[PDB]
DNA sequence: TGACGAATTAAGCAATTCGTAATCA
DNA sequence: TGATTACGAATTGC
């Protein structure tokens, strides 16, 4: 009745238009208003949704696989590369597609996506591609702007976009396999292509076009190769030596590829795609004793069991390389954000990622084996439950538990001078 | 278009076809207090207090309620004066305008926009005593927004305090607003907002809005 | 002026608002007295030094402090201490109702504002000086400073007061009335004004009588008046015409009586009178203020009240008189409902629960029967209850079946004697209840001369006279006096809330004398948490003596020792792995040290949480155990006033009293887990809950496989405080003051929440009492500490179990022995549900005496218990469905209406509101009523039953089975014989049995 | 001249039994 | 054409 009340039912009308691009916040405030609502005029037209499958589908329509006719209007063409595809609503949470999770995101990349957001509020959604931690603007669609300043400005502000051509066309043409080439020799870019999307002045919906042909090619072996720190990607070589890429290690995992087998790949001019959709223990572990024991999965990453050390600790605080520990505090009162941070987080969160193990297999790790402490100090650490045993990671994890325990008391007596 | 008849006055009831399933219970209830309600001078006249049962409810989409007649003056169709003089209507209008802009008018009427229905819970009061015909309405009251609920989708009562049980009065939930009367003193109706939340909730139950600018008068 | 008791406290909602007291004096003058009413709120000094217009009067309450009592849990033992700050507070009156920005205790009346910050209470005696009071009318006195005026108490005394109990009888055709069609053919007064003096007057409409009858009734004794001036009330049967009863009626309720009460008259007796007055005349019955400065008219109104669970929705409906005279119309219908719970609640059923007699053959003989009642037949004080109703009554229950006519009556000093037209019973004691008449009323209507109205003269004078009899019963006016006293609130406004509003004036008059407020900022989170503890009972027969124990007043008690209220609650410390729940138990038991502050371990709240861990201070008392103290005194003060009592009556009326205050102290824990108010602490209540299932598994482990011998009593365990140490003893080895040469054995076998069934190897219960006491006195001494306190409740015999909540037992009190007649106990079984049956308990009974004597006589050749049940089940069932002798009052259920439902479809509300759709006489919203599974006749056995709600049909009073509809006994069948099988032990032959009658498989335990 | 308020909202969980819809061979 | 499970509603015991 009171304007309050408007603004209630305003902003739950438009976040009910976006609710496919959401995230769990936005869910739980719209079901929470939708309660409020019923609640207050004893019906209302919407009901409480819970599971909410993400889809991005009503912007795109089926890929086309032969050759057409284009003529009429500039065309705008997009490229798109092999990677995760995310989406990024407007000020919301940074979310994978069909499987939408709260995914870790550098905090510059949250500030620049901050910023691009505060610039203006004629963003309806943002579709990220990624591949081996390199964050792209995929797509940045508009009803009121024109996606050619959007991407110049998020240049501007610190992070780079593939280059959008513009085209223009006049007289009745075929787009086929000599057209794909011509393309792809047009974005001029080292980085693997899988579509291009041609867009239209004043049309909403982009249609996208990829081609590919099929290949059978045998399976050599798996290699970790390196992407950064105490991060491995793996790679799998042919008997001709041709370099197959893949987006994810679930990719590998989920296609079941036994040791020396042949499969099926789609081939392109320059690179290749293996296709998926061909028990998950079994491969794992399988997977895991090919590659060598001393490794582990990390998520979608592969990464080490090396044994660190106090380096590996001054690395991520921003701080100068010291091997002696009251030099460790002097940096920290040297800069206000080292202090602040180191005071913010917990003893057990930092020591963690410190190491880099992942959350959900070391805290099941953690709370099925016996401990015995003296002065807020481990001393002792014993298994009870043999069932953990069964996953080899697991075991990868037990290999380097002291490290851990060390990291941990050095950085228990370090807060408890620096406070 | 069909007509029934009755033992009293005004002794025939037109109705749309969309109002069949209720007639019959509505003159079983009005042979028992007619003769009793027609033994004083009346507002609206005896002639006209069934002339809103020819308007379709299938094609409608929000009811606007009163819950008496005016003491004087009254023409059937609730909430008009031909000659724009009651206060009522002339609060709404001013404040319409103010939402949608219009400044030069000289009448506003309810009963022409398209999907609202104009209502009156008792259809009949005394001259100069209002609420002063309850029990002789009340069963056909209540059955007969019992039917107009069934086909809207926003119910808009007028009135905190005569609608304070309106939930219990109806059997299936509907979406309801309370408010406050328009002729209410101490000037609670000018900062109402209840057109735009109506817009809102019909627009949120796929719904087209009101074009609630259609029923001024030039 | 000077000594005055009150009465009643209201409003007038004119153009100006007051507040009226009304009070008599000592020889009899009635006074009333008015106050200025305002709007209260609270301040700070600085909002009191910044308000733009300054307010009308500010009075200083002195320095507060204020508390955050927001909950918020921590990963770690660095624990952010309480907001907490103290100021200058200040108490602002306004005349008009204000916005204040930042006011704070803003969830309290105004009336109770009023009397606490007055020092006044509701029903008091005073000596008021009249240097503060002017007259402003005759009888009517206004007064500006009411803290000076009632500055002096005095002891109570004792007043007159005056009653008005009516009723009236309507004519009907073929259903309830009309007020359009339908005249009132009777009217009945009781009547006692200041001086004592009883009057009975009936009024008959003469309209609907010959004249010839007219002549021959004022021939007989009537007398006949034409004008309301020539009306007396010391004739007992006045005839007279429609207008002239109606204006008599609206003379006598325009009058300034204390009570006027009636039984379900707010929705049918008074808005007939009303509005058949409307009809005829144009009066109306108008009330005036006592100032004779406001006019009312007479308009019932309704309140609708919510239910707060799901969909919330509406649950029940209450009527309401609208005067302004200071009167208190009060309706039985609605308090009864409230207080307790029936099968059906109109007058025949409170009447026959409510004044029923044991009574002794005298004589034989024709067709009637002479009974005797004494205080040597039942017990003391029923006897005078009975004779009291017998004065009017006119037909009495025999044998909860028999219906009779009363022949002769005759009252003695001691008990009654009567005459009853029934035929030959053979037996020497009956038992006599004042219950239903069997009377044609329409068709007494259809044929209508003298004799029908001079009959239905004398049941309208029986009604009217029950409401006094039902008043005297339930003890109204000390409730109301004893509810005014500790609720803070007016007489009229006793009964009239729930928990959560007859709790804040205490509440209030606490923190008024703490000097605290309690503040919240963030929002409030709702989990589920866990409850008390059942255990698994260990067989189904014992054979042997059971010892009950419970506690007293479990969870009032656990919150008082473990100070857990919201605002004492340091904070909770999660741990979401080992490692850190270990490091944060070693930091947590040395800085918080156990004498002065109490950890309570807990089920965590998310599933990612392991460990959750609440810590309490207990150096400040809080504010909850405070407001569980005061109830637990007047529960005390209730009980001790039960012990003396001798009659039945008064003895009733306490047990409802303490049972009452009861209900309010285990109500405020449970507030204090309710989400929308303002007293919740999530903490609080799981640690309540704790603690509770942590003292019986004490109980249990002490108790459980104990053994006496010698004089000396052997526990199980370790007498430990399961919390921390102390320093009370803890051998299990205790010296007793019984004979030596016993020696027993005692095992544990159930318990719910605060009980335990302690089973000996006896079969005395002399004994057994003797060890129950003595094992009382040394658990109360040794095993328990601080405030907890057991009880030994009493010994059950021939115990069987069903499951954890179904038993039934024979019962033998503390204050027993051998030679006393013991008591038959049902607990949730298929006896006391209201939506099983007649026919399924009267089976149940007679099954289960038959397998008990059975039993012990012992048969069990192969299968020979089950073989003889369940031929002896087919033939009864076959031989009823056959006859059909059966009555339908023995196949009603009964359930009560509402519109709490998700989904609007559902049938239940659906048959209601057809049954509203079709018929004259509506039901409520919180009404119970009767229905039953009817069939076509012609319809043969049914297999399979498949929909079962389609056949539900609403039993009316008027309600006549057709003869092509039967009732549907396969469901009333199929439901004993699912109740029986479970008692059996075969399984194979039930599955056939079952198989073949109903074409299902059974279901077992 | 043409309505507002009065008629400020409200205890918890554990266990059993029954009918009907939804999911599975 | 059955089996089995899941859910909502009613009622009772603490
Ligand atoms: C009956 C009842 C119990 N309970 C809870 C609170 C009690 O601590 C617990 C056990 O109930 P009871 O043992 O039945 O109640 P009590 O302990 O107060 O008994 P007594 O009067 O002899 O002292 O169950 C309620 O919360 N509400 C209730 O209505
Ligand atoms: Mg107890």
């Amino acid at each position: 009745t009171s304007s309050a009340d408007l603004t209630n039912l305003k902003e739950l009308l438009s976040l009910y238009k976006s609710l496919r691009f959401s995230d769990s916040v936005a869910i739980e405030k719209y079901n929470s208003l939708v309660e409020w609502g019923t609640s207050t005029y004893w019906k209302i037209g919407v009901q409480k949704v819970t599971n909410v499958e993400t889809s991005i589908s009503d912007y795109y329509d089926e890929v086309k696989n032969k050759p057409f006719n284009i003529d009429p209007g500039y065309y705008i063409f997009l490229p798109v590369y092999f990677g995760s595809v995310f989406i990024y609503s407007k000020g919301k949470n940074m979310v994978e597609l069909g499987s939408g999770n709260s995914f870790q995101i550098p905090d510059e990349i949250r500030s620049a996506c901050n910023k691009v957001l505060d610039s203006d509020n004629g963003i309806d959604f943002l579709r990220f591609v990624l591949l081996n931690n390199r964050w792209i603007m995929e797509d940045a669609i508009s009803k009121y702007q024109s996606p050619v300043n959007i991407f110049k400005l998020a240049s501007e502000y610190g992070l780079n976009i593939p280059n959008y051509l513009e085209i223009e066309i006049e007289e009745d043409t075929l787009f086929d396999d000599e057209l794909y080439s011509i393309m792809e020799r047009s974005f001029d870019d080292t980085f693997p292509k899988i579509s291009i999307s041609y867009i239209k002045l004043g049309e909403l919906k982009r249609q996208v076009v990829d081609f590919f042909k099929f290949s059978f090619m045998y399976i050599e072996s798996i290699k970790v190769d390196r992407i950064g720190d105490n991060i491995f990607i793996p790679s799998v070589i042919t008997k001709s030596g041709k370099k197959i890429l893949v987006k994810d290690v679930d990719h590998l995992i989920r296609s079941k590829v036994r040791e020396h087998t042949f499969v099926k790949v789609k081939k392109k001019n320059t690179f290749s795609i293996l296709y998926d959709y061909d028990t998950r223990g079994e491969v794992i572990k399988r997977i895991i004793d090919t590659i060598g024991r001393d490794y582990y999965v990390n998520g979608k990453y592969f990464s080490k069991v090396g044994i660190a050390g106090l380096k590996q600790l001054t690395n991520k605080l921003d701080i100068n390389e010291c091997a002696t520990v009251d030099e460790l505090v002097d940096e920290i009162n040297k800069s206000g954000t080292v202090k602040r941070k180191i005071k913010n987080q917990s003893v057990f969160d930092l020591s963690r990622e410190c190491l880099g193990y992942p959350e959900a297999d070391f805290i099941t790790l953690v709370n099925n084996m016996r401990f015995k402490i003296e002065n807020c100090k481990v001393v002792n650490f014993n298994i009870e439950n043999t069932n953990c045993l069964n996953n080899p990671s697991i075991e990868t994890i037990y290999g380097n538990f002291n490290q851990f325990v060390s990291i941990f008391n050095t950085v228990t007596d370090v807060k408890k001078r620096l406070f | 278009m069909n007509s029934v008849t009755i033992s009293h006055a005004p002794y025939t009831i037109t109705y749309h076809d969309d109002w069949e399933p209720v007639m019959s219970q509505l003159v079983e209830f009005y042979n028992e207090v007619a003769s009793w309600l027609l033994r004083d001078e009346t507002s609206p006249i005896p002639d006209k207090f069934f002339i809103q049962l020819k308007q379709p409810l299938r094609n409608k989409r929000v009811c606007v309620c009163g819950i008496d007649p005016y003491p004087k003056d009254g023409t059937g169709v609730p909430f008009e004066s031909p000659n724009f003089t009651k206060k009522s209507i002339k609060e709404i209008a001013s404040s319409i305008s103010r939402l949608t802009g219009v400044i030069d008018y000289k009448g506003y009427n309810l009963n022409i926009i398209d999907g609202v229905i104009p209502w009156n819970y008792y259809l009949s009061c005394k001259l100069g005593e209002t609420k002063s015909h309850a029990i002789y309405w009340d069963k056909i009251s209540k059955l007969l927004l019992q039917h107009i609920t069934k086909h809207v989708s926003v119910l808009y009562c007028l009135g905190k305090t005569d609608f304070s049980n309106i939930r219990a009065k109806l059997e299936s939930p509907v979406t309801t607003i309370v408010g406050y009367h328009p002729a209410a003193r101490d000037h609670q109706f000018e900062k109402d907002r209840s057109f735009e939340i109506i817009n809102v909730l019909l627009e949120l139950d796929n719904k087209t809005p009101i074009n609630w600018a259609q029923g001024f008068i030039y | 002026s000077m000594d005055v008791r009150c009465i009643n406290w209201f409003e007038s909602h004119g153009e100006n608002r007051f507040l009226y007291l009304k009070s008599r004096c000592r020889n009899g003058e009635t006074v009333f007295i008015r106050f200025p009413h305002y709007f209260y709120y609270v301040v700070t000094d600085e909002i009191y030094q910044s308000l733009s217009p300054p307010p009308f009067n500010a009075r200083p309450m002195g320095k507060m402090r204020t508390i955050d009592i927001d909950e918020t849990i921590s990963y770690n033992l660095d624990i952010k201490d309480r907001k907490c700050s103290v100021a200058d507070m200040w108490l602002i009156e306004e005349p008009k109702k204000r916005s204040i920005q930042n006011a704070t205790m803003d969830e309290f009346f105004n009336i109770s504002w009023f009397y606490i910050s007055n020092g006044i209470s509701p029903d008091g005696c005073y000596s008021l000086d009249e240097q503060y009071l002017t007259k402003i009318n005759n009888g009517c006195y206004h007064c500006d400073d009411p803290r000076n005026c009632f500055a002096k108490e005095i002891p109570r005394f004792d007043i007159p007061r005056s009653y008005l109990f009516l009723a009236i009888a309507c004519h009907f055709d073929k259903k309830f009335p009309s007020v359009f069609i339908n005249p009132i053919s009777h009217t009945s007064y009781c009547y006692i004004d200041l001086s004592g003096k009883r009057l009975l007057f009936t009024l008959i409409n003469e309209e609907m009588l010959t004249e010839q009858e007219i002549q021959e009734a004022v021939d007989r004794g009537c007398l006949r008046i034409q004008s309301l001036m020539e009306m007396d009330y010391e004739r007992e049967l006045v005839l007279c015409s429609e207008i002239v009863l109606l204006r008599i009626a609206k003379q006598l309720l325009e009058l300034t009586f204390d009570y006027v009460v009636t039984f379900n008259g707010h929705n049918f007796d008074l808005r007939y009178i009303t509005n058949r007055l409307e009809l005829l005349t144009g009066e109306k019955i108008i009330f005036r203020s006592p100032d004779k400065k406001e006019a009312v008219h007479l308009c019932i109104y309704e309140r609708n009240q919510s239910s707060h669970k799901g969909v919330c929705g509406m649950a029940n409906t209450t009527f309401h008189v609208n005067n302004n005279n200071g009167t208190i119309f009060f309706d039985l219908y609605s308090f009864i409902q409230k207080s307790e719970k029936l099968d059906s609640y109109k007058l025949d059923s409170i009447s026959k629960n409510a004044f029923s007699c044991m009574g002794k053959v005298l004589n034989r003989g024709v067709r009637e029967m002479t009974f005797i009642g004494d205080d040597t037949t039942d017990a003391k004080g029923k006897a005078d209850t009975f004779a009291k109703v017998l004065t009017t009554g006119n037909y009495v229950t025999v044998d909860e079946d028999i219906i009779c006519k009363v022949i002769r009556k005759d009252i003695l000093e001691n008990g009654f004697k009567v005459v009853l037209s029934c035929p030959t019973l053979p037996n020497d004691i009956y038992k006599l209840s004042f219950g239903k008449d069997d009377i044609d009323l329409a068709q007494m209507y259809k044929d209508y001369n003298l004799n029908i109205a001079l009959d239905m003269a004398r049941y309208c004078i029986h009604d009217a006279c029950l409401c006094q009899y039902l008043w005297e019963y339930y003890g109204v006016e000390t409730k109301t006096d004893a509810g005014a006293a500790t609720y803070v609130l007016p007489q009229s406004m006793v009964f009239e809330y729930r928990a959560s509003t007859i709790i804040k004036g205490p509440l209030l008059k606490l923190l008024l004398e703490t000097k605290t407020i309690l503040v919240r900022s963030e929002t409030k989170q709702k989990f589920p948490y866990e409850g008390g503890k059942v255990f698994a009972p260990k067989q189904k027969m014992f054979s042997n003596n059971v010892l009950i124990f419970d506690y007293n007043s479990l969870y009032p008690n656990v919150c008082i020792f473990g100070n857990l209220s919201p605002e004492t609650l340091v904070g909770v410390v999660v741990s979401t792995n080992r490692l850190e729940e270990e490091i944060n138990n070693q930091l947590l038991l040395q800085k918080y040290p156990p004498p002065r502050y109490i950890t309570v371990h807990c089920e965590p709240r998310l599933p990612n949480l392991i460990s959750e861990i609440a810590i309490f201070d207990r150096s400040i008392e809080g504010t909850i155990p405070r407001l569980l103290r005061t109830f637990l005194a007047e529960r005390a003060r209730y009980k001790k006033m039960l012990k003396q009592a001798t009659s039945s009556t008064e003895k009733a009326i306490y047990d409802s009293m303490q049972y009452t205050y009861k209900i309010v102290a285990n109500s405020v824990y449970g507030l204090m887990g309710f989400r929308n108010s303002a007293l919740y602490s999530y903490a609080s209540a799981k640690s309540c809950t704790s603690i509770g299932r942590r003292m019986i598994l004490y109980l249990e482990s002490v108790l459980n496989g104990a053994e006496l011998s010698n004089g000396m009593l052997r526990f199980a365990n370790t007498l430990s405080n399961p919390f921390y140490m102390d320093d009370r003893d803890i051998n299990p080895i205790v010296k007793t003051s019984l004979p030596i040469d016993y020696r027993f054995r005692f095992r544990s076998v159930y318990g719910d929440t605060d009980s335990v069934f302690t089973e000996i190897d006896s079969q005395d219960v002399d004994k057994s009492i003797e060890i129950a006491k003595e094992l009382e006195r040394l658990i109360n001494s040794r095993v328990l500490f601080n405030n907890f306190k057991i009880e030994f409740e009493a010994v059950y015999k021939n115990l069987i179990m069903q499951s954890k909540k179904k038993y039934t037992t024979m019962k033998y009190s503390a204050s027993s022995n051998s030679k006393s007649v013991p008591e038959r106990i049902n607990k949730g079984t298929s006896e006391t549900r209201r939506d099983v049956s007649k026919f399924h308990k009267n089976m149940i009974k007679t099954y289960k005496t038959r397998l008990s004597e059975m039993l012990s006589e012992g048969r069990m050749n192969s299968n020979q218990v089950c073989i003889d049940i369940l031929r002896s089940l087919e033939t009864d069932l076959r031989s009823e469905f056959d006859s059909r002798s059966s009555p339908l009052e023995l196949f009603m259920l009964s359930r009560m209406h509402h519109s709490n439902y998700k989904s609007a479809d559902n049938p239940n509300m659906y048959l209601v509101t057809e049954y509203n759709k079709n018929n004259p006489e509506t039901i409520e919203l919180g009404e119970r009523y009767y229905f039953a599974y009817i069939c076509p006749a012609n319809v043969p056995w049914t297999k399979k039953l498949v929909n079962i709600k389609t056949y539900e049909t609403i039993i009316d009073r008027s309600f006549k089975l057709g003869s092509n509809q039967r009732i549907f006994y396969e469901v009333y069948f199929k439901r004993l014989t699912s109740e029986i099988v479970n008692l059996l032990d075969n399984k194979v032959l039930c599955i056939s049995f079952f198989q073949r009658m109903f074409g299902s498989r059974p279901t077992f335990y």
